[PDB]
RNA sequence: GGCCUGCU
RNA sequence: AGUAGAAACAAGGCC
């Protein structure tokens, strides 16, 4: 006899057991080396999708674009990005009749927050392009480096802390003749009006890693920082406008995209009456992010800001606006191999427009040939389509337009359609009298998307009678079934400390015991397999074992000294009191009452020199990055003991040119904590004002010697010290 | 910051001469009994225009006024002023 | 006296000095967030990767005047080589357990006033009362439940406004609070942690984990309460019912 | 009138001045004489506080210039001449350490003796009314309040007036001497009424410049201008446009839906080639096992001695000779290899004790082995352009191979019991709960089934084979390291054994990237002859090293017994991700708990022991050539047990494509089985995108392969 | 041969 | 050789 688990298949229906389907117990396909063949295969598919459009030649950049909206109707079902204006601002429209109110209101709440928004939200921001290098880097530092840049050349408004004035002074910038920039190797390096632009409107292509569901890699892209707050901006907008849609997903979790699409699956059939057929489509679509035309975006806010303060739809206007003319940086470049003379060689991607072809295979010789005449400075102009999901909230406005366009007061006829839609994904419920009317509505729904540069891909859809379908992994059948593979990932030590690593692990499994269905048993087991790698990862074992490692005496001494054993945490090499009951308490204030005053003391004690807190954000969130979503942050509940230092960072600076950043970061934190010290609050509350730091901390030296004399351990010659020296400090200032 | 010391006020008859000094715009202004403070020259009034001449030495900051073709009407207190502080007056009567 | 001193010590170093005059107020946030450490994309590979080196973790350089730099035997606790981009310098994890086993010890009879929602959860469980479990079909529904017990009816801006006076009383500003609930609850947790000297940060952490109301979206069948959300996940199964009665009820 | 501030007043109050200009963010070109009364306070407000000392008494000490000392004490400590922020910092600093009360507004100065605040203002107009009117604007006030005004006149509440009267008469001197001279300037058509309160602004976003051209540049094709196109905008309206481009679009654009019957799908096409190879770190099927029967755990004792030990125990030793080469390398290497592992080993045992890690020496033999100085030198493209050879790195689709039966009969035997423990759980808390007490009863029913299983020993060997092997490489990055392979279990007398499968040579293993790859050597004794199926054996060496002699009716087998050894690598995910095998138990019984209580949500009642029990229930976990086999639940356990320690083992891009395309393909076949219509757009496109991931992976291929027997055995 | 780094 | 798979590793750089 020979097994066959999928033979399982034929008693147990495909969504009860859908977890054996999702090999997520090994490890995901990672990329390698360069990812410059994949951007310069996506700049070439996005162009090739719009051929039909007709070309122009920016008199700014200089770089020749391709503008398709308005274009030849499609004659093929071939993806196409030939969006008519039209058909898009009728589209809006009925949005808006169907929905009267939302584009005023949701224009009131997004004028608000841009007139109080703050430079610092900037800040909360991952990997962002730093043009000043040419690399990618921290938001704030790149943030620091423009902010520095711009002050050098004469743009400070950006000093009025408001997130708009530092947008005024980066289209400002866009009007200078010359710029100036830092290099190490400091050189000072003049930048012309044009090369700035391509600087300001280029993209940095990186390839995506640790993508589990499909056999071929793929490129993402990251912008800069003079774009971002216009991004922004637009996002906040488009998600405020989503809210008020239940026929969107995206701003949403997952359990309340799984009650809507149970809301809306029971809406359609249950109206429907016996006459009535209903057939759910679950639908994927095909180059979604190449096929959208920033120009429609801009369309489509400029129909959203009508009658509305002309600053406002300015502002709101930038971002689109930039996005038709933005450039795409190729990547890392491309490596080669000399087997008879046994070296090899890296080659940047800024050399492709000039390179010979003759180190190039076949397929790389064609994508070279084909995005040369794109390169300008060492980017491609990528105008015709958005390179990965930057307005995800957008184009899940434009696809809850279509969905609502189907309302059976548009149809004008028997058949009608609703659904949900989530960037790239969508359940789409048709219902019609009989199957010529479910075929009559899915193809005018199929028409109506291929007129707003929508694609459906008809490899990865089908359609079915309702009550079973899928949507983002989740497998609806008569109800939503818990699958458990896809947070299989989650079940390790995430990697942040001891006590964290800790507390994210009883509390995932708690989530996933109350989310994902997660059995008692299981969750046991779970428990079990958690704390044995656990301790094989810290190196922190019973302590009553013969284990000997790099920490096995120590913790063994701790054991013997300890008389109520039970009370040492799973980190000193005690026992496991975790168990189904007790997986959302953090382990110290479980055995708070067993453990010895003594070691209690030593653990729990503030002057450890282990624990270091730096702002509230960052207190007790950590980044955990799901398998298959986007990165995103959980509150875990821990308590702060000598168990919750920070690991060691990378040190691989200090080989490089950039080694003066190190000196910088040392000497900002050394200024910031003594700020901290003098502002206590600085940390809780990010402190606010136009004065330096000298001012705020001479003067509040003056006032707190003063007071604390007024009460406490200050002394007349202490005070008079302080005073004299905050005027030796002030003079020093002086000069 | 500059002291004003006046001197060389004092009684003369119609037709006569006189001549003020000051030791530090510097200016001569007079006041008459029940008018206002007047200007005299500064370094002309319409009154004084070919009678009175103000000079100025910058090295000794000595403003000196000559008089000349006094009248009754050119009885006044006599105050010498740089630019705004003032000298203690000096009596002139004619 | 201290303070001023390094902060003239600061200022003597031309390059210091720069910063600390050129930098408004402002931009702290941004410089002290300027760090060229990028995010770790894969956490747990590195920390199943660092932990097998010696002096993987960071500490406080007062680490070197507090724990020797070797054990009995000679394995060594901390290092004076400072981190990349900051004055702290790496120790080996023993340095922990040294520090548990001989460090310094203090009166540890506070911290339960202070994580006060994590020993109220403790107490709660404690005196809990199981019953029999029912097998049968469980309808899930989903639904907006809020998850915090001991939100005192405060959002995150209203109560953070109280945190500040409880905990910096002379950063609050113009903000004077009205709401007499406000008051009492200032009055309480300013006797209660007086002296209290864990940190104003996590204090001011924990402040608004208690009082703010927070809400998320779970799939529930009965109970609905707070005290019943927090330990949904031993009540309330796919096809099992475990009745229970928190201490506090 | 700026000229007065130019001339009169010196620059520190001109400059504190203009910053507060700037505080509240209006231009001063447009009204100073807001700059000149607010500074004349401020000059008040100093000329009020300073030259006034205190000393331990009251009364204070007042002196004309503060002499060197300690006693530098000031009277009135000001206020104003600060950011808001900092005079509510004062303000509030000043409450909580004075216990006084806080005003809502801004003071200007604070005094001991009356321990209290003063708001200092002068006016224009005369004190009597501008007194009580900041009075009123102040809510039960205690703070004493004070002004003076042009006329040289003084006022006061409780006729209380807080120090010395020549101050007062300074202060007075100063105010007229700002009164008569604005009389030679000549201010007052508005110096008495020149503020009102104006505060109103609007926010100016324009585009203009460069930034504009570039919004001319991003419209529709036939606009010109932003300003057009959002007039047009602004001017339209739904009059019926989809309706009229969906008439003229060509009818060929449809979305035709295909049905979906049972003679509709076809079978999975499967890629043609020499047989597939064997890509494990570590032997599954043909491992064997030297014993020592010791009683330590499984972390617990020491590896080298361990693995002496139960070398020992087995007698028999032949001198190694090649029985199946390598087909590619050199194999006397590993042979000599194999010699220096037995040649230290006994090194080792000589010696008074044994190291808990020991490095190698680094020969030729396992520098060749271990891929050492291999890498070619980096250099420079403007150094070497020349080189006709050189070119890109090979970049295409890998060698087709085609399914091997070996696979399939690996998997069988990876689901059959064993005589031997193979997971010893850790300690949990004592279960309290009735719901506790039935998962652990559930559990241990698991453990039980799926502890006496051939999956359980390849996760724990793999589990420790790759933990070993990343912290030698962290730890030993440069030395070419030893690791014997151990497991221990525990019979079914209770007795606690120890098994040593082989050995790893972990090489160099400076490893930055995730991607970055440690190679090391593996040698592994075994009993199976390679002569029977070589194609398995592709990229192994394999030597007879001795002879076993195991109990059987058949006399004596006396069986020779040979040695794998192989030239693999790893990465630092790669061992992470292996190291975490023990999730795939999660997953199976997971899986296995979500069919009980599926069951038993529908009779009344926990399920489990009858299931494990009676045995009655069976799932089809397998196809015999008579027809489709079913088995029981713990079958299933194990089955899905090893479903995914092979996911786990050889985990691919090929896999998860496959997996991918095929549940679809999965969950159409359901919706055909349970008459739901399905239907499909395009199902060719499907097929080809499921069979482009079936390249070369036994573990993809034989999916496939079960793939195409389900659509078979369904279908009817 | 000596020393530096391991996400920069 | 080996790992791996649309590009890489099989140490890097600095003296």
């Amino acid at each position: 006899m020979d097994v066959n688990p999928t033979l399982l298949f034929l008693k147990v229906p495909a969504q009860n057991a859908i977890s054996t389907t999702f090999p997520y117990t090994g490890d995901p396909p990672y990329s390698h080396g360069t990812g410059t063949g994949y951007t310069m295969d996506t700049v070439n598919r996005t162009h090739q999708y719009s051929e039909k459009g007709r070309w122009t030649t920016n008199t700014e950049t200089g770089a020749p674009q391709l503008n398709p909206i308005d274009g030849p109707l499609p004659e093929d079902n071939e993806p196409s990005g030939y969006a008519q204006t039209d058909c898009v601002l009728e589209a809006m429209a009925f949005l808006e009749e169907s929905h009267p109110g939302i584009f005023e209101n949701s224009c009131l709440e997004t004028m608000e927050v841009v007139q109080q928004t703050r430079v610092d939200k900037l800040t909360q921001g991952r990997q962002t392009y730093d043009w000043t290098l040419n690399r990618n880097q921290p938001a704030a530092t790149a943030l620091a480096n423009t902010i520095e840049v711009f002050r050098s050349n004469g743009l400070t408004a950006n000093e009025s802390g408001r997130l708009i004035d530092f947008l005024k002074d980066v289209m400002e910038s866009m009007d200078k003749e010359e710029m100036e920039i830092t290099t190490h190797f400091k050189k000072k390096q003049r930048l012309n009006k044009r090369s700035y632009l391509i600087r300001a409107l280029t993209l940095n292509t990186m390839t995506k890693d640790a993508e589990r569901g499909k056999l071929k890699r793929r490129a993402i892209a990251t912008p800069g920082m003079q774009i971002r707050g216009f991004v922004y901006f637009v996002e906040t907008l488009a998600r405020s406008i989503c809210e008020k849609l239940e026929q969107s997903g995206l701003p949403v979790g997952g359990n309340e995209k799984k009650a809507k699409l149970a809301n809306v699956v029971r809406k359609m059939m249950t109206n429907s009456q016996d006459t009535e057929l209903s057939f759910t489509i679950t639908g994927d679509n095909t180059k979604w992010n190449e096929n959208q035309n920033p120009r429609m975006f801009l369309a489509m806010i400029t129909y959203i800001t009508r009658n509305q303060p002309e600053w406002f739809r300015n502002v709101l206007s930038i971002a689109p606006i930039m996005f038709s003319n933005k450039m795409a940086r190729l990547g890392k470049g491309y490596m080669f191999e000399s087997k008879s003379m046994k070296l090899r060689t890296q080659i940047p991607a800024e050399m492709l427009a000039s390179i010979d072809l003759k180190y190039f295979n076949d397929s790389t010789r064609k994508k070279i040939e084909k995005i040369r005449p794109l390169l300008i400075d060492g980017t491609a102009s990528l105008s015709p389509g958005m390179m990965m999901g930057m307005f995800n909230m957008l184009s899940t406005v434009l696809g809850v337009s279509i969905l609502n366009l189907g309302q059976k007061r548009y149809t004008k006829t028997t058949y009608w359609w609703d659904g949900l839609q989530s960037s790239d994904d969508f359940a789409l419920i048709v219902n019609a009298p009989n199957h010529e009317g479910i075929q009559a509505g899915v193809d005018r729904f199929y028409r109506t998307c291929k007129l707003l540069g929508i694609n459906m891909s008809k490899k990865k859809s089908y359609i079915n009678r309702t009550g079973t379908f899928e949507f983002t992994s989740f497998f609806y059948r008569y109800g939503f079934v818990a699958n458990f593979s896809m947070e299989l990932p989650s079940f390790g030590v995430s990697g942040i400390n001891e006590s964290a690593d800790m507390s994210i692990g009883v509390t995932v499994i708690k989530n996933n015991m109350i989310n994902n269905d997660l059995g008692p048993a299981t969750a046991q087991m779970a428990l079990q397999l958690f704390i044995k790698d656990y301790r094989y990862t810290y190196r922190c074992h019973r302590g009553d074992t013969q284990i000997q490692t790099r920490r096995s005496f120590e913790i063994k001494k701790l054991w013997e000294q300890t008389r109520s054993k039970a009370g040492l945490l799973v980190s000193d090499g005690g026992p496991n009191l975790y168990n189904i009951r007790n997986l959302h308490i953090p382990e110290v204030c479980l055995k708070w009452e067993l453990m010895d005053e003594d070691y209690q003391g030593r653990l729990c004690n503030p002057l450890n020199p282990f624990v270091s807190h730096k702002e509230i954000e960052s207190v007790n969130n950590a980044v955990m990055m799901p398998a298959h979503g986007p990165a995103k942050n959980m509150e875990y509940d821990a308590v702060a003991t000598t168990h919750s230092w920070i690991p060691k960072r990378n040190r691989s600076i200090l080989n490089t040119s950039q080694r003066g950043i190190l000196e910088d970061e040392q000497m900002y934190q050394k200024c910031c904590n003594l700020f901290e010290k003098f502002f206590p609050s600085s940390s809780y509350r990010r402190p606010v004002g136009i004065s330096s730091m000298v001012e705020a901390m001479v003067s509040r030296a003056r006032i707190d010697a003063r007071i604390d004399f007024e009460s406490g351990r200050i002394k007349k010659e202490e005070f008079a010290e302080i005073m004299k020296i905050c005027s030796t400090i002030e003079e020093l200032r002086r000069q | 910051q500059v002291q004003l010391q006046e001197s060389g006020g004092g009684l003369v008859q119609p037709g006569g001469s006189l001549r003020l000094s000051c030791a530090a715009t510097m200016s001569w202004y007079r006041q008459a009994p029940g008018k206002e403070r007047e200007l005299v020259a500064s370094d002309y009034a319409a009154s004084v225009k070919g009678r009175f001449t103000i000079s100025r030495d910058n090295a000794k900051n000595t403003v000196y006024l000559q008089m000349n073709m006094l009248k009754p009407e050119d009885t006044a207190v006599y105050y010498c002023y740089v630019y705004t502080l003032f000298g203690q007056g000096t009596q002139v009567t004619v | 006296m201290e303070r001023i001193k390094e902060l003239r010590d600061l200022m003597s170093q031309s390059r210091t000095r720069e910063i600390l005059t050129k930098t408004t107020v402002d931009h702290m946030a941004i410089i002290k967030k300027y760090t060229s450490g990028r995010q770790e994309k894969n956490p747990a590979l590195r920390m199943k990767w660092m932990m097998a080196m010696k002096y993987p973790i960071t500490a406080d350089k007062r680490i070197m005047e507090m724990i020797p730099e070797r054990n009995e035997q000679g394995q060594t606790l901390w290092s004076k080589t400072n981190d990349a981009g900051s004055d702290r310098v790496m120790v080996s994890p023993l340095a922990v357990t040294w520090w548990n086993r001989n460090g310094p010890t203090t009166s540890a009879v506070h911290y339960p006033k202070i994580y006060k929602t994590y020993f109220e959860k403790v107490e709660r469980l404690k005196h809990g009362t199981f019953g029999p479990v029912h097998f049968r079909n469980q309808v899930k529904i989903r639904r907006r439940v809020d998850i915090n017990p001991g939100h005192a009816d405060l959002s995150a801006k209203e109560a953070q406004d109280v945190i500040m006076e409880v905990v910096f009383p002379n950063e609050v500003g113009a903000r004077i609070l009205t709401s007499e609930s406000q008051l009492t609850i200032t009055k309480e947790k300013k006797e209660e942690l007086q002296d209290c000297k864990i940190s104003p940060l996590m204090v001011a952490y924990m402040l608004e984990r208690e009082l703010v109301r927070k809400t998320r979206f779970l799939p529930v069948a009965g109970g609905t309460s707070s005290v019943y959300i927090e330990v949904l996940h031993l009540t309330q199964g796919t096809c099992w019912e475990q009745m229970y009665t928190p201490g506090g009820e | 009138m700026e000229d007065f501030v130019r001339q009169c007043f010196n620059p520190m109050i001109v400059e504190l001045a203009e910053k507060a200009m700037k505080e509240y963010g209006e231009d001063l070109k447009i009204e100073t004489n807001k700059f000149a009364a607010i500074c004349t306070h401020l000059e008040v407000c100093f000329m009020y506080s300073d030259f006034h000392f205190i000393n331990e008494r009251g009364e204070s000490i007042i002196v004309e210039s503060g002499d060197p000392n300690a006693l530098l004490k000031h009277r009135f400590e000001i206020i104003e001449g600060r950011d808001r922020t900092m005079a509510w910092t004062v303000v509030n600093s000043i409450c909580n350490t004075t216990g006084a009360e806080k005003p809502k507004f801004l003071p200007d100065l604070y005094d001991y003796k009356e321990n209290r605040f003063i708001e200092i203002g002068v006016t224009r107009r005369e004190v009597h009314i501008y007194y009580l009117e900041k009075a009123n604007k102040i809510k039960s006030e205690k703070t004493h309040i004070h002004i003076f005004s042009f006329t040289g006149e003084e006022m006061a509440t409780k006729a209380d007036y807080t120090l010395d009267e020549e101050s007062r008469a300074r202060i007075k001197t100063r105010l007229f001497t700002i009164r008569q001279e604005m009389a030679s300037r000549g201010l007052w058509d508005s110096f008495r009424q020149s503020e009102r309160g104006e505060e109103t602004i609007e926010e100016r976003f324009e585009i203009t410049g460069t930034m504009r051209r570039l919004a001319d540049q991003s419209l529709p094709p036939n606009f010109s201008s932003l300003e057009n196109f959002r007039a047009y905008v602004d001017g339209f309206e739904p009059n019926g446009y989809i309706e009229g481009k969906l008439s003229q679009m060509s009818k060929e654009v449809n979305a035709r839906i295909e049905p979906f019957l049972k003679t509709t799908p076809r079978p999975l096409r499967l890629p043609d080639g020499p047989p597939c190879s064997q890509r494990s770190k570590f032997l599954l099927m043909d491992a064997l096992k030297l014993s020592i029967e010791d009683p330590s755990h499984e972390g617990e004792g020491i590896p080298l001695y361990d693995a002496i030990k139960c070398m020992r125990t087995f007698f028999g030793w032949k001198e190694p000779n090649v029985v199946k080469p390598h087909e590619k390398g050199i194999n006397p290497n590993y042979l000599l290899a194999w010699k220096q592992v037995l040649a230290e080993l006994q090194d080792i045992e000589n010696e008074e004790k044994i190291p808990k890690t020991k490095n190698m020496k680094k020969t030729s033999q396992l520098k060749w082995a271990l891929g050492e100085n291999m890498a070619p030198e980096k250099v420079d493209f403007d150094d070497c352009k020349d080189v006709s050879d050189l070119k890109q790195y090979d970049s295409d689709e890998p060698e087709l191979r085609s399914l091997a039966s070996w696979i399939q009969s690996e998997f069988n035997k990876a689901c059959e019991l064993t005589d031997s423990s193979w997971i010893e759980l850790d300690e949990i808390g004592e279960d309290v709960a009735p719901i506790e007490h039935i998962a652990s009863m559930r559990r241990n029913y698991f453990t039980a089934e799926v502890s006496h299983c051939r999956a359980t020993e390849y996760i724990m060997k793999g589990v420790y084979i790759n933990t070993a092997l990343l912290n030698a490489s962290c730890a030993a990055m440069d030395d070419f390291q030893l690791i014997p392979m151990i497991s221990k279990c525990r019979t079914k007398e209770g007795r606690r054994k120890t098994n040593l499968y082989g050995f790893i040579i972990k090489g160099r293993s400076h490893l930055r990237n995730d991607t970055d790859v440690v190679n090391f050597v593996s040698m592994e004794f075994s009993l199976t002859d390679p002569r029977l199926e070589p194609h398995k054996w592709e990229k192994y060496c394999v030597l007879e090293i001795g002879d076993m002699l195991l109990r059987s009716a058949i006399g004596q087998v006396s069986r020779p017994m040979f040695l794998y050894v192989r030239t693999n690598g790893t990465s630092k995910i790669k061992m992470k991700w292996g190291m975490e095998m023990r999730r795939c138990l999660l997953q199976s019984l997971q899986q296995i708990e979500s069919m009980i209580e599926a069951e038993s949500s529908v009779k009344e009642k926990d399920m489990t022991k009858e299931f494990f029990e009676n045995k009655s229930e069976t799932w089809p976990i397998g196809e015999s050539p008579k027809g489709v086999e079913e088995g029981s639940i713990g079958k299933v356990c194990r089955t899905l047990l090893a479903k995914s320690v092979f996911n786990s083992l050889y985990a691919s891009p090929q896999l998860e494509g496959f997996s991918a395309e095929s549940r679809k393909l999965l969950l159409i076949v359901q919706a055909l089985r349970d008459n739901l219509e399905p239907g499909t757009f395009d199902l060719g496109g499907l097929y080809e995108a499921i069979e482009e991931c079936l390249i070369n992976d036994p573990w993809v291929l034989l999916n496939a392969s079960w793939f195409n027997s389900f659509l078979t055995h369904a279908l009817r």
